[PDB]
């Protein structure tokens, strides 16, 4: 670190704990201190330290000249010749004459003349105006049109320059980990007190500032330095607090024909969204349209805007509870509870997983400088890596264009912030696609909560180019009490014969009859199991539901797999439940377990695994399970203990193990 | 096959693989057009290491041009001293009755006065209409009481489209039989014929309709999931999408304040 | 613009463009100038105590006449002029003199009344594009806190970001602002019983009465501990220049005294970063005003520390109060970097309280660790979870969690 920081990076060398322990009292922006720190202080002697400490507050307080008397040191130019002052200073060209321009945002000269090779030289001063130590000179000639103040020396007091070629070098030789640990600690916490994961949400929470239009929401506890963070990264980002601002503000002044605050700023943070208001409210459709590509048409123009969203909340409930009783975007008040607003969210950045700041969770190393963060960001802001994923995986087929579009947009993002120099192999492409499709799959999770059926696949999953594997990854973090009519539980040997717990949930619409089917996983062997199973159904209409017209009720199944034990093929029993229970509207047993397969006549084929079946059960929470006739000779095989905790609904066929489960 | 190659001979610079674009359209701060056009001269025809390798230079170019508004000043200060940094930028070119030289203006760096000679602007065009994105080496000379911006165009390549070729169509479309151009014509949406009925063709064509007519009122109505919100803003940059219904008969049709015409003039 | 006495002379040619007026003698009834050497000078030249009670006699108090603790306090009231953003609230009753400073005692410094207070004029006249009072003075202090008001609804947000850090955004744009805020009020109970049935701040009105926003103090002078004014108070010996000492600390304001503390006591583990930066910049005030030519020892940055971790954890019980989960936080740990030892501050506010309590509180006598019996109280707090226990108040008594 140390070493390499010194070697393979510049005067770089600041705590970023030694800003929170430098006068932090004054006047001045705080990175400017950092900097002086950067020079003025290396190694590691601490009389060097301070004794650079007290060389910069002396080189502060000699020539920093408040604005009330910028006239006054006007005079002392005129009086010296020259004279040394410290001011934040921008450099233009003066095309009518070729000819550059210095203006000082303090002392108030606009027209100061500077040499070219200086301009040459620090092009910092040519982009928004940096702080510089400025030698003014005084000359006045009669009848001159140019300013009588002239530069003689500049010292770019804030930062001189950016070097792209520098960070590739830097990239490649750190190391995977240890580069990442730089960038959180360049961030000013200290990665060996914090977990993996939540260094993984801290390089979630740069993103924004690496990619274009990067629509993120992280919602959580207080105490995780949400706010913070794009404080000091600023540069680029506004922490717009409370909504105070119009969208003549936010997007355009149609009144004075100006663009709004995105297109100004790189990155836009709403500060705590619970209190944001949009007044209008036609803003928030608009919104929606930023939200879609990134430019919006007000009036008759349209402007495309490069500013990420990023949106913090605070959560006051516990997670279990949110979870259960509501969607996780609770704080997000009405004016966004749609899914036609939250469908563009990137990324939800789990704030409860973060821990709360304390300062042991600060870096004291060293770290990069900000500055150099959020300049090369803008490098990463332009680049792509959209088809890094192509040459290695293939995204699964229950994502939709949009959850396509953000994964590999959060992917780019992730991999190049961590990867400058590219470290293109396969295993840090799948690690940055695992994270994208389990950031967006929490949101695709929130979606199918709000808008029901509209959002079922929810099961995302990535396919191996080489072997062919797909990984279905899953969120992350038997409920008691009758569920809903056409949900139920079943448990059954997956293709790699372990034994697993499945959920199976029905959903009844008017319509003619048809069956669909949704989380099977692409197997064929559930699928004709299901078609067995509907066709069982539909000839048995009339004994079953006693009248009611499976060919007047649409039917659409969704199974979804708990312990990700592996495809199942054996549901033609459990699915012929949900059937009976969704067409008669009548809630199954609580805690009921099915279990079994069937054949189109009817007939019962044995548990397999029994034995494992109920300790799945037994692990599954659940009190009650139906077991058929042919089960029976393996009721010895099952230790006395374990069956005593389960009331057997014991059935005989399909309609029977129908009865028992609706009671 | 055949209709591969037969799109390469007949229209030649005037078909890509739309897929490859869906693969790169996002992450960037460039419109689709600039990748459509930056993807069909370097991929010849389904060369995998070939097309890789453009993606790649694609992606290395534009890692130095479209230079944002922030900086633009910036720039033009090295300028003065080193000359020419061609760059990726929206271009409109005017013509100056008095000057009697063609006029430059960038829309991102805000220069509004550059001059370029009559043979660049002859040959391209398409920069006297709207102005299109294209790669500028800049030519550079001071001279006392110029009465205008010391900017001009040394070299310049169009990464939009060049000019349009129509007798290429008549000719290329006698090449192809009428259930062939109907499938081109489809996948030119970047939609499988293959995959979908006749009559649902017909009425992807029936879309495309209110393109070729003037006031060619249509109405569309389904399910969602159609394609009926993709398709009218980005099948088409001189078509434009309204959404959230909120709109003034001074934006749409007059604004009797502006003396101007509506958004139906655009 | 300085009041003096010039001696006017008429020329006139024709065709000039110059005014005829000409200046040949001045007389600068204001003041000359000032050297900055001039005063340190002297600082090193006289002791600390004799520097504080010169400091008493520039606002023309007589040290003799009140109390050690008293010159504090008056100290602390002068560490606004001299600390930039230095928010600040003194709440007393009436006869302390506490809007005499901030209106006689500089001419960079104004005292707002009225209440009106409009952002626009307060901020930044978005019409006129042009910068307020924070931008024009050096300390602003509202008078009569009670008859604040805000008619713009954002505006108590915006001085949230205003004392938050001296820069808040302006519709489209950041501006930034180096007046310290003061708040001067008045009290009509005495301080028992308005501190006891509410929080010490209960002449601010309900508006701005909150969690953050009082938290963003640097300090809360106790005025009800000032005498109220009377002649005895008064010095009538020599005093420095009121003229003299507001521009002192015009210059002063631009220098700091925050990094001392690190080579010497260190500070407790119970305050956050907000609680840190507020002692730090109280310190640092305290010291440029006492010690403005650097030359201290490690007892001087003692004299300080106690003070400011007084004043702030005044400030930080009423926050307990006000707010209740967020800020129990109160234990002000005072550490030292040779010693090791672990001293405590407790302010004056701060034996069993009679009736019955609620449940979860309880009283206990045990023997500390020094062996002498000792009072301790126990404040329970139930909660709605899954049977999690935190612990917080036991100074890192390992012995003590284990027992728990």
């Amino acid at each position: 670190l140390d070493q390499l920081l010194n070697e393979h990076f510049a005067g770089r060398v600041v705590r970023k704990d030694l800003t929170k322990l430098i006068k932090e009292g004054a006047n001045v922006p705080v990175y400017v201190l950092e900097y002086l720190l950067g020079m003025y202080c290396a190694s590691d002697d601490p009389e060097i330290i301070e004794q650079g400490l007290r060389n910069v507050k002396t080189v502060l307080a000699e020539n920093y000249v408040r604005p009330d008397e910028a006239e006054k040191v006007k005079s002392l130019v005129r009086e010296r010749g020259s004279y040394k002052v410290i001011d934040r200073v921008t450099v233009k060209l003066n095309e009518r004459k070729d000819k550059y321009e210095a203006s000082f945002s303090n002392l108030g000269i606009k027209d100061a003349e500077i040499s070219a090779g200086i301009v040459k030289e620090y092009e910092k001063l040519l982009v928004g105006g940096i702080w510089v130590i400025a030698t003014l000179s005084y000359y006045f000639e009669e009848g001159q049109t140019s300013s009588p103040f002239g530069v003689s020396l500049l010292k770019p007091i804030q930062m001189p320059n950016m070097n792209m070629d520098e960070l590739f070098s830097g990239r490649a030789a750190l190391s995977t980990d240890q580069w990442r640990e730089s960038l959180i600690r360049s961030i000013g916490m200290e990665p060996a007190s914090l977990k993996e994961d939540v260094q993984w949400h801290l390089l979630a929470r740069m993103v924004p500032f690496v990619e274009n239009n990067y629509n993120v929401c992280e919602l959580g506890p207080r105490g995780t330095g949400k706010s913070h963070i794009y404080k000091e990264c600023s540069p680029n980002s506004i922490l717009v607090s409370g909504g105070q601002t119009t969208v003549a503000n936010l997007f355009y002044n149609m009144s004075s024909r100006r663009i709004g605050l995105v297109g100004l700023w790189d990155v836009v943070a709403f500060d705590e969204v619970a209190g944001i208001s949009f007044k209008d409210k036609d803003g928030v459709q608009i919104m929606k349209d930023y939200m879609a590509s990134g430019s919006f048409a007000r009036g008759r123009e349209q402007m495309e805007a490069s500013a990420s969203m990023v949106f913090v909340g605070n959560i006051n409930q516990s997670v279990e509870s949110l979870v259960k009783t509501s969607h996780l975007l609770a704080p997000f008040p009405e004016a966004m509870i749609d899914s036609a607003f939250f469908d563009r969210f990137h990324a939800y950045i789990p704030g409860w997983e973060i821990p709360k700041m304390r300062p042991e969770f600060f870096t004291n190393r060293y770290g990069l400088i900000v500055d150099y963060l959020a300049e090369f960001f803008r490098e990463m802001r332009k680049r792509s890596f959209a088809d890094s994923i192509e040459k290695y995986f293939k995204l699964g087929n229950n994502l939709n264009q949009r959850d396509v579009i953000a994964v590999r947009k959060t992917v780019s993002g992730l991999m190049k912030l961590l990867y400058p120099h590219g470290q293109f192999n396969k295993e840090d492409v799948r690690q940055c696609l695992e994270y994208a499709l389990q950031v967006r799959r929490r949101v695709k999770e929130q979606l199918k909560k709000i808008g029901g059926m509209e959002f079922y696949d929810v099961h995302f999953s990535y396919i191996d180019n080489d072997t062919l594997e797909e990984h279905f990854v899953s969120v992350k973090e038997i409920p008691e009490g009758p569920a809903k009519p056409g949900f139920l539980y079943t448990i059954g040997l997956s293709n790699k014969g372990m034994p697993g717990l499945y959920r199976l949930e029905l959903q009844v619409t008017k319509g003619s009859g048809k069956l669909a089917t949704s989380g099977l996983w692409n197997s064929s062997s559930a699928k004709e199991q299901v078609k067995i199973a509907f066709d069982y159904f539909k000839a048995n209409a009339s004994r079953i539901s006693g009248g009611s017209k499976v060919m007047e009720h649409d039917f659409h199944l969704h199974v979804v797999e708990l312990q990700n034990t592996g495809p199942l093929s054996h549901l033609a029993l459990p699915s012929l439940v949900a059937f009976a229970s969704g067409l008669l509207g009548r809630s199954v047993q609580s805690q009921m377990v099915v279990l079994g397969d069937m054949s189109l006549g009817g007939s019962v084929t044995p548990v397999e695994s029994i034995a494992e079946c109920l300790q799945v059960a037994f692990d599954a929470g659940a009190k009650k399970v139906a077991l058929p006739m042919s089960s029976a000779a393996d009721i010895p095989t099952i230790p006395v203990e374990l069956f005593t905790k389960f009331q057997t609904s014991f059935y005989a066929d399909p309609v029977d193990a129908v009865f028992k489960g609706l009671g | 096959k055949e209709l591969d190659q037969l799109l390469n001979e007949h229209f030649a610079g005037r078909v890509v693989r739309k897929d490859l674009t869906k693969l790169i359209k996002e992450g960037a701060n460039v419109p689709v057009y600039v990748l459509e056009y930056l993807l069909g001269m370097y991929c010849a025809s389904d060369d995998p290491e070939i097309i890789e390798q453009g993606l790649r230079n694609v992606k290395t170019v534009l890692a130095e041009n479209y230079v944002r508004p922030d900086e633009a000043e910036k720039v033009k200060s090295l300028v003065r001293e080193r000359g020419s940094y061609k760059v990726i930028d929206r271009v409109t070119v005017k013509l100056n009755e008095r000057k009697d030289k063609y006029e430059a203006s960038f829309s991102n760096l805000g220069i509004k006065d550059a001059e370029i000679s009559a043979g660049i602007v002859k040959e391209y065009e398409k920069l006297l209409v709207g102005g299109i994105w294209v790669i500028a080496t800049l030519s550079y000379y001071f001279e006392e009481g110029q009465t205008s911006s010391p900017f001009g165009v040394s070299l310049l390549k169009p990464i939009q489209m060049p000019n349009m070729n129509m007798d290429e169509l008549f000719s290329g479309r006698a090449a192809l039989s009428t259930d062939q151009w109907r499938e081109s014509l489809i996948r030119s949406i970047g939609m499988e014929p293959a995959s979908l009925k006749e009559d649902v063709q017909w009425h992807l064509l029936a879309r495309m309709v209110p393109f070729v007519e003037n006031n060619y009122n249509v109405c569309e109505l389904g399910p969602r999931g159609t394609g009926k919100s993709h398709i009218y803003k980005e099948c088409s940059p001189n078509s434009i999408l309204v959404s959230g219904g909120q709109t003034t008969v001074a934006n749409l049709f007059y604004n009797m304040s502006s003396r101007r015409i509506g958004l139906v003039g655009l | 613009g300085i009041w003096v006495i010039a001696t006017l002379s008429y020329y006139f040619e024709e065709g000039q463009t110059s005014s005829p007026f000409g200046v040949s003698l001045l007389k600068p009834i204001q003041m000359p100038n000032m050297n900055m050497d001039e005063l340190f000078s002297g600082r090193a030249a006289l002791s600390t105590d004799q520097w504080r009670e010169s400091l008493i006699r520039s606002i023309g108090m007589e040290p003799a006449s009140l109390k050690e603790d008293v010159q504090w306090h008056l100290l602390a009231r002068m560490v606004p002029f001299v600390e930039n953003n230095y928010n600040v609230c003194e709440l007393g009753p009436r006869g302390t003199g506490k809007s005499h400073i901030y209106k006689e005692c500089s001419p960079n410094s104004i005292l707002v009344s009225g209440g009106q207070t409009t952002v626009a004029n307060l901020f930044y006249n978005m019409s006129s594009r042009r910068i307020g009072l924070v931008g024009l003075w050096d300390v602003v202090a509202f008078d009569e806190v009670a008859g604040i008001s805000f008619k713009d609804k954002d505006g108590v947000q915006i001085m949230k970001d205003y004392m938050a850090s001296g820069s808040f955004a302006r519709g489209r744009e950041q501006m930034e602002a180096s007046a310290s805020m003061v708040f001067v009020g008045n009290i009509n109970q005495s301080v028992e019983s308005l501190v006891k049935t509410s929080h010490l701040l209960a002449p601010f009105p309900e508006a701005m009465i909150d969690s953050a926003f009082f938290d963003r103090f640097h300090a809360y002078i106790p005025g009800w501990e000032i005498p109220k004014m009377r002649p005895e108070f008064f010095t009538n010996r020599y005093g420095l220049i009121v003229d003299y000492l507001a521009e002192f600390f015009r210059e002063m304001r631009k220098r700091s005294f925050a990094d001392s503390i690190e080579k010497y006591f260190k500070l407790g583990n119970n305050l956050n970063q907000r609680d840190v930066i507020a002692v730090r910049k109280t310190v640092s005030g305290l010291m440029k005003l006492l010690y403005p030519h650097g030359q201290f020892n490690k007892e001087d940055v003692r004299q300080c520390l106690e003070y400011a971790l007084q004043v702030r954890r005044r400030v930080k019980e009423q926050l307990k109060k006000i707010g209740g989960m967020e800020f129990y936080d109160v234990h002000f740990s005072y550490i030292d970097n040779d010693t090791l030892e672990e001293h405590f501050v407790s302010v004056k506010e701060q034996l069993i309280p009679e009736g019955p309590a609620k449940p979860g509180f309880l009283y206990t006598i045990g023997l500390s660790n020094k062996g002498m019996p000792g009072l301790y109280r126990l404040e329970l707090q139930v909660t709605k979870g899954s049977g999690k226990l935190a612990t917080s108040g036991l100074w890192n008594s390992s012995s003590a969690k284990e027992q728990v």
